């Protein structure tokens, strides 16, 4: 496996056992307010005589303590001193190893085998006020840095891993992620601890939803690798109107900000629905009102091909083909073929007329409305199509829609067009 | 002669060499000149260090 | 990314190309003499600057 970095991690900040305060006013439970009738467990200590350890307020245990995620205080509770929910203030973390793999950084493995709900370990930094976060942000900004180091405690309230902090820094961010975040209470202050959301084996990566606030900052790519990723570090939008479809996809349509913005104004604002930000139902009335203008970008491109992997929306599909029909630029498509856009729509066709979710007329136009581009755009080789055998597919359609004449003879001239066509080298291995 | 006047270029633009590409985009060195010595002059690659 | 048992990369898998084919076809399509640079490819890509 990679090679461990733990002490080369260890040596780019400092290290600290424990939160720092920027002021003893920050930080407080309750917001300052000291209950001084502190909440105090029922539990009787249970110590086991053998191993002398107070087994009290374990995890299998009834603690009302440990459930409303207040940590016992020695001394004040009945379950008596050093008793099994003290894990902030014993500092007991998880057995944890930095390493390198994929684009990540410095990231967190798992020395042992984690049980589920068990504490991993305690996010550490500096606690500090609003200016001075504002301050930090802004010096790392002229920094250059490209790494988050900030969470919020609370309100007003943030929390710094940048100079001074813990290992916990160094995990990285996964949209399906094994662990998660939470805020306890010790004593009067407040804790952020990291725990498991599932059952995690040793070597594997410990990761946690960042849900970042992003405070007007531009995206960053994600590459977690998760097959659920959305491609971008973020979280809730900062107001309505601001998507309706992801950001590639809708790109892809030609749409942007002001355009998703604009449909979303003139109808959710005049007493007609348009549901949250959800990219799982495509809104077709969008997608059919939507303005279509012609591609000069490879960029565009790239976003087109995207959509075409990712969408399975029949009307989303129509109306980048109706984009890709008005667009004429042979660059772009070019570009296309190194994408290998006839991949792409062999399947966005197999979906629409070999599965059936539609009316054969509307799916007779589909077709006829997506063999025109075929037939356009400029071909020099077989060598194009062999990366997708998209003819395979088109024989299996006129096949299946027989009755449609029209569609076999443009077919028909296509296949006939594409036949002609050269071939290039492909080197023999030995036997 | 031109031993030195290389190395003095590459001290100008940063003591280090990205790309071997960089002998003709830059100006360091003349057609003939980098076509003899290309192959010949190497940058040690770190695949750690270059994730793309 | 993934390499297999016991191996360090796949440039093993070089060892099958038939490159007297290769150089065959390159002469024929583009009039290039490449027989001994696909050999010295090969024994590049297996082993990046040897000792010789
Ligand atoms: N899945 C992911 N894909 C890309 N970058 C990621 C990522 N998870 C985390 N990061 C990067 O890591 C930052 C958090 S700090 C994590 C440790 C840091 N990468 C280091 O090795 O020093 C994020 O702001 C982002 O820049
Ligand atoms: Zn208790
Ligand atoms: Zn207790
Ligand atoms: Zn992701």
């Amino acid at each position: 496996y990679p090679a461990d970095k733990t002490e080369e991690a260890l040596t780019t900040f400092k290290t600290l056992s424990q939160n720092s305060y920027q002021n003893k006013t920050l930080g407080n439970a309750h917001n300052g307010r000291s209950t001084a009738d502190g909440m105090s467990c029922d539990c009787e200590e249970n110590w086991d005589t053998v191993s002398g350890i107070n087994n009290a307020c374990g995890e299998y245990s009834e603690c009302i303590n440990r459930l409303t995620s207040i940590e016992c205080i020695s001394g004040t509770c009945s379950c008596g001193d050093d008793c099994q929910n003290q894990r902030f203030q014993k500092k007991q973390y998880a057995p944890i190893a930095v390493f390198e793999t994929e684009k990540k950084g410095y990231g967190v493995r798992a020395q042992a085998d984690i049980r589920q709900d068990a504490f991993i370990y305690e996010y550490l930094g500096e606690v500090i006020d609003e200016s001075t976060f504002r301050k930090r942000k802004e010096n790392y900004d002229n920094q250059g840095l490209e790494h988050f180091y900030f969470m919020m405690l609370q309100k007003g309230e943030f929390i710094d891993a940048t100079a001074k902090g813990g290992l916990g820094r160094f995990c990285n961010h996964s949209c399906r992620p094994n662990a998660y975040v939470d805020k306890w209470e010790v004593g009067n202050k407040l804790r952020m601890g990291i725990f498991a959301k599932r059952e995690i084996y040793k070597g594997e990566e410990i990761c946690f939803d960042y849900n970042v606030d992003r405070y007007g900052a531009n995206p960053q790519k994600c590459y977690c690798g998760e097959d659920n990723c959305i491609g971008f570090l973020g979280g809730r939008t900062q107001t309505d109107s601001a998507n309706i479809l992801p950001v590639p996809i809708a790109e892809a349509l030609g749409s942007t900000n002001a355009q998703e913005q604009r449909w979303v104004r003139l109808m959710k604002e005049q007493n007609k629905s348009i549901k949250a930000s959800d990219y799982s139902s495509i809104n077709e009335d969008y997608v059919n009102s939507l303005e279509m203008r012609p591609i000069a970008d490879k960029d565009e491109a790239s976003k087109v091909t995207s959509a075409l992997l990712k969408t399975q929306d029949y009307i989303i599909l129509r109306k980048l083909i109706e984009r890709v029909s008005l667009t004429k630029d042979p660059e772009v498509l070019k570009e296309i073929v190194r994408l290998r856009g006839y991949q792409c729509v062999a399947n966005i066709l197999t979906m629409i007329v070999l599965d059936q979710e539609q009316q054969q007329v509307d799916v007779e136009s589909f077709t006829l409305s997506v063999l025109d581009m075929l037939e356009s755009w400029p071909n020099s080789s077989r060598n194009r199509i062999s990366s997708s055998q998209i003819e395979s597919v088109l024989e299996s359609v006129k096949t299946k829609l027989k009755k449609i004449q029209p569609i076999g003879k443009k077919i028909n001239s296509l296949l006939n067009s594409w036949s002609k066509l050269e071939i290039s080298y492909k080197i023999p291995k030995s036997q | 002669r031109k031993a030195a006047g290389l190395i003095q270029s590459i001290q100008r633009i940063g003591s280090n060499l990205v790309n071997r590409a960089h002998l003709i985009t830059e100006q360091l060195t003349s057609k003939t000149v980098f076509l003899n010595m290309a192959s010949f002059v190497y940058i040690v690659f770190d695949p750690d260090v270059e994730r793309n | 990314r993934s390499p297999p048992k016991d191996e360090d990369d796949l440039t093993f898998k070089l060892d099958e190309l038939i490159l007297d084919d290769y150089a065959t076809e390159l002469e024929r399509k583009h009039q290039l003499k490449k027989r001994s640079t696909l050999q010295i490819i090969k024994e590049e890509l297996q082993s990046r600057y040897r000792e010789i």
